[PDB]
């Protein structure tokens, strides 16, 4: 009549490095110099530091939106997953989203590596059909005259938001803006706040 | 490949696990976390075992209800333990002795993949096209919500690189293609089920047609 099993994460994961290091293929220290980067350069103040630049000089944003990559060189930030740059533009009627519906695909150099929610299941699902209900449950509240637009990023393009500077911060140096644009600011679920 | 991974436009999910500009803590929650990043760039840029393509299908090819049940950064200790066992690296035996337990891969391919269209077209900014309706059983980096679909082409990249259909299989006639920003409207996409504007995709010459 006709009537998965897997050792706890830690163990794999500790194992499948132990089994690479063994065979003398992982390189003396190359694990952990990786670390340091996803930690120390892979950073959101690299993103932020283009936005404050866009926000105060025109020319600047419109090098960053004609071509990205360019304006990114120019800082040096160019790097792994993040080596063909588009900045999309929010205005006053609209405003721009990344995700990775496929998996995770992030501008690692300039935003950091992606959060645990930008990689869940519930956001890749949603956000493409219904980002004004998803934005709205993440506490940002788009009018309904403002179009939403998602980028989906499916091939080799990073994209960073380049949202609106808010009113209120006339006079402000790039060191004060720079302060008000967040790793949300530049995914595009959250807006800049004074 | 239409598997569980193409999420998007998928319904029943609840909330998204996040308050705008809550504070994330660190890039990596627990100790393990950044070896599957690591290893990955050792096979590809160290070992020139696979390529970053070989990986997003890899993880692709774990078994639906595996991959619905796992996180993100283990499906990635699992996709890269299997290219290695795959391409003759290690076997699944030595890295079960080392974990002291089963340690599941990504089951095997089931599609060559397919090489890079020899001939194509070069499309303009502005210019309307059609995603090819057609079905790919390898890796392919054509979500189904635009599969036969029509949009607007608002950007052709400066830089071209390998076909995923091709690449993603390791294959040696992947050639090089830029790929083309494609603006939908949202109603194209989900009829009148969606309170969006617009969505742009980012797909490959060889995914599109005229009209
Ligand atoms: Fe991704
Ligand atoms: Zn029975």
């Amino acid at each position: 009549i006709d009537h998965p099993a897997q050792a706890p994460v830690s163990d794999r994961a500790w194992a499948l490095f132990r089994a690479l290091d063994g065979k003398g293929l992982v390189p003396d220290g190359y694990v952990e110099g990786w670390k340091k980067t996803f930690e120390e350069d892979f950073s959101p103040r690299r993103g932020a530091e283009l936005v404050a630049r866009a926000w105060t000089d025109p020319e600047f944003r419109q090098l960053l939106l004609t071509d990205g990559t360019a304006a990114v060189a120019q800082y040096g930030y160019l790097g792994p997953q993040g080596e063909y740059i588009v900045a999309v533009e929010d205005t006053p009627t609209l405003k721009n989203v990344i995700v990775c519906s496929l998996c995770s695909c992030t501008a690692w150099p300039i935003l950091g590596l992606p959060p645990t929610w930008y990689k869940s299941f519930e956001y890749r699902a949603r956000v493409v059909r219904e980002p004004r209900k998803v934005l709205s449950e993440m506490g940002t509240e788009i009018a309904s005259d403002i179009e939403i637009r998602v980028y989906d990023t499916t091939a080799e393009t990073r994209y960073m938001v380049l949202p609106q500077r808010p009113a209120g911060t006339e006079g402000w140096s790039q060191e004060q803006l720079q302060e008000i644009v967040t790793k949300d600011c530049l995914i595009g679920v959250a807006i800049p706040q004074v | 490949m239409d598997g569980v991974h193409d999420l998007a436009g998928v319904q029943g999910f609840g909330k998204v696990p996040h308050t705008v500009n809550a504070d994330i803590g660190p890039t990596f929650h627990a100790e393990w976390e950044h070896l599957p990043y690591s290893l990955m760039f050792a096979g590809v840029a160290e070992l020139g075992a696979f390529s970053v393509d070989e990986v997003r299908y890899v993880v692709e090819r774990m078994e639906p209800r595996h991959y619905m049940m796992t996180p993100y950064y283990e499906r990635y200790v699992i996709g890269v333990a299997t290219l290695m066992v795959e391409k003759g690296i290690l076997t699944q035996d030595e890295l079960e002795s080392l974990a002291g337990g089963p340690f599941p891969l990504s089951r095997p391919s089931e599609s060559e993949g397919r090489p890079a269209p020899v001939e194509t077209t070069t499309f303009e900014v502005g210019q309307r096209v059609r995603v090819r309706d057609e079905y790919v059983p390898g890796h392919i980096r054509m979500p189904a919500y635009c599969r036969g679909r029509v949009g607007t082409i608002s950007h052709r990249t400066t830089e071209k690189w390998p076909f995923p259909d091709a690449i993603g299989h390791g294959r040696n006639d992947a050639g090089e293609e830029p790929t083309y920003h494609v603006k939908f409207a949202a109603e194209e996409l989900f009829g009148s089920d969606t309170d969006g504007g617009s969505v742009v995709v980012d797909l490959f010459e060889g995914y599109l047609e005229p009209a």
